[PDB]
């Protein structure tokens, strides 16, 4: 199924995911197409934070759905 | 002098007590909060308990109020834990363990009816008669602040439509992969707009991360029915600052204060963790743009990073009283009998 992730830039990439995947195969598959390692990625859906060991199923994604990306910056 | 109490620097927090005070000031949060059924929790591992601990002494005590036992509940009591995280995930992982508890109680869905909008994701083929929408809930709003003068130009980049093109296009059913364009529409806005501003952010030129400095401004007044695919005639959009959430420093770190007229009627005050004084307004807002005017003679780096604004129509009840009688007793006698020290 083709999600989309809106990145650091703003602007929005397409991810092709599976509902078993989890937040961690999600988080890879980022990485093969943005560039971003898995431990600097956070990842919002409807305003709630995804959580790694959960499915994308666990929190009703799919189709077009939009993931938010945030990058983790260390301060404060 | 304020009649309001400031939080401890028993540590090194960053944003925490910013964000504390910010969130104790949301009065019907603050009711609801109180309002959890924390009879059985652990007094020392529930963190709805420990934000009812922190709120019922901002509310009654005289001295500035520890926060100890709210970072042991967390599990974040060393600076790490607060360097590896920001305000927006403190604010949002808070908020969904308190409304978490406020699951089959008096009280539940007081966190989406305080703080969740819904948009509208809409993507329109380019060269196929296809088009699709999918409706989203938030609950807060990043707003690109980079080359933007002031919130206004903020909303309207926020929905600017974008092309998905090349490596992304859009999976256009039965047409395949199709080129598209895609944008954001607001459905609605909720009571409390917590806009979080991307001051700080990976900069891939110096190739590092960065705080961008830059003016930005924002206005006691906000209009936003312009921005909402449907309005409301009896119930416009217009929001009103409350709070002003101010980071002073670099890349190397800083100080964190905010700055909140708690009963939105603009008269301001400054937290700086214990101390606790009345300010303009020009103090309060103006002044935490940012910008670089005569940076020759002295740095500028104090400004907002996250603005808090109450929608005109929700403030009476948004900013209601909140009184001994609406505090549980079991909480009271709770709360009193620890002080058994």
């Amino acid at each position: 199924m083709q999600i989309f992730v809106k990145t650091l830039t703003g602007k929005t990439i397409t991810l092709e995911v599976e509902p078993s995947d989890t937040i961690e195969n999600v988080k890879a598959k980022i990485q093969d197409k943005e560039g971003i390692p898995p431990d600097q990625q956070r990842l919002i859906f409807a305003g709630k934070q995804l959580e790694d060991g959960r499915t994308l199923s666990d929190y009703n994604i799919q189709k077009e759905s939009t993931l938010h990306l945030v990058l983790r910056l260390r301060g404060g | 002098h304020t009649g309001y109490v400031g939080l401890k620097n028993q540590g090194a927090t960053c944003y925490m007590n910013s964000l504390l005070q910010t969130l104790f000031f949301t009065n019907q949060l603050r009711k609801a909060v109180y309002m959890m059924p924390t009879e059985g929790d652990d007094s020392s591992k529930s963190v709805p308990l420990a934000l009812q601990r922190v709120f019922y002494e901002l509310q009654h005590s005289d001295k500035p109020v520890g926060t100890k036992k709210l970072t042991k509940s967390f599990g974040w009591e060393t600076l790490d834990s607060f360097m590896q995280h920001d305000v927006q995930e403190l604010c949002r992982k808070l908020l969904d363990n308190v409304e978490n508890k406020m699951k089959g109680t008096c009280v539940e869905g007081t966190i989406p009816k305080l703080f969740r909008g819904k948009m509208v994701s809409y993507i329109q083929c380019k060269e196929v008669d296809y088009r699709s929408d999918r409706r989203e809930d938030y609950y807060d709003i990043q707003l690109s602040i980079k080359g933007k003068k002031n919130i206004f130009e903020s909303f309207v980049d926020y929905v600017a439509v974008e092309q998905l093109d090349g490596d992304n296009k859009y999976d256009a059913g039965e047409h395949g992969l199709q080129e598209a364009e895609k944008g954001v529409k607001f459905l609605t806005l909720p009571p409390v707009l917590h806009l979080q501003l991307m001051r700080f952010m990976y900069d891939p030129q110096t190739d590092q991360n960065i705080k961008i400095n830059d003016r930005f401004e924002f206005p006691e007044q906000l209009p936003l029915d312009e921005f909402l695919q449907k309005t409301d005639p009896k119930d416009p959009a217009n929001y009103i600052l409350h709070a002003v959430l101010v980071h002073s420093g670099d890349n190397h770190g800083g100080h964190y204060v905010v700055y909140l007229n708690p009963k939105g009627d603009g008269k301001w005050c400054k937290f700086d963790d214990d101390v606790v004084s009345r300010c303009t307004k020009e103090e309060a807002i103006e002044h935490n743009y940012g910008g670089h005017d005569d940076d020759l003679s002295v740095r500028h780096c104090t400004n907002a990073y996250m603005l808090v604004y109450i929608r005109e129509s929700k403030l009476s009840e948004v900013l209601q009283a909140v009184t001994d009688h609406d505090i549980p007793q079991q909480l009271v006698e709770r709360l009193q009998e620890e002080k058994r020290i």
